[PDB]
RNA sequence: AGCAAUAGGAGCUU
């Protein structure tokens, strides 16, 4: 939940994810380039 | 002082240079009934000047 | 920010009197007076000059902490005489001591001029 | 009836 990653105010307006947001991000964002390779050409040197 | 009465001893008495610290007592002291907790672990904040 | 009056040493408070007796019950004819907001001036003047009576077994006196503006006082008598009397006794004494003093030291500066 | 975080630096008393 947000709780354990809980976003922050920085100068009244402004907020920044906590790390763990960002990480979770980037996992999302690796898993559909996964799902991008076993529905179309992969030779086998992007699949890895 | 108190009465005016002779000291039985005497006393080591002079001028010395003495300094003021920055360390005050008022700057210092500081007590919590509750206040702000922190967002992530909603224990009591760290800090004198955030209570 | 925790530092009181200074004034608070010799303005008497409407709720507080100057001063209050209780008996010592554990000696014969005994009893404690508390002065408020006075010192060792009052104190030490009293107790010097009630402790050269016949009739005063017992006069002391302290002041428990510093940081408050009083002192405690002590004074046991004989079995006729009764300590508040002695009290009297004693101030009108040095109330006199001290006119005699000021007429003489009036007199003697006046000589000096 | 609500006053961010993370770092570095200098210090206090042992």
């Amino acid at each position: 939940p947000p709780q354990v990653r809980p976003s922050i105010a920085m100068d009244e307006t402004t907020q920044g994810q906590d790390d763990l947001t960002h990480k979770l991000s980037d996992i999302l964002k690796a898993n559909i380039n996964v799902q991008k390779l076993e529905m179309d050409g992969s030779p086998q040197h992007i699949i890895n | 002082g108190h009465t005016g009465k002779k000291l039985m001893a005497q006393v080591f008495f002079g001028p010395t240079y003495y300094q003021r610290l920055r360390h005050m007592v008022d700057d210092k002291i500081h007590a919590r009934a509750r206040g702000p907790v922190q967002v992530l672990t909603r224990q009591p904040v760290e800090g004198r000047s955030r209570d | 920010m925790n530092a009181p009056d200074r004034f608070e040493l010799f303005i008497l408070p409407d709720d507080v009197p100057k001063l209050k007796i209780t008996p010592d019950s554990r000696v014969p004819n005994c009893i404690i007076i508390k002065f408020e907001r006075e010192d060792h001036t009052l104190a030490n003047l009293l107790r010097e000059e009630l402790a050269l009576y016949p009739d005063v077994t017992f006069v002391a006196y302290k002041v428990e902490h510093p940081l408050f503006a009083n002192f405690v006082m002590r004074l046991q008598t004989e079995e006729g005489t009764r300590p508040k009397q002695a009290l009297e006794r004693a101030c009108a004494s040095i109330i006199n001591k001290l006119k005699t003093l000021d007429h003489k030291f009036n007199e003697e500066w006046n000589i000096k001029n």
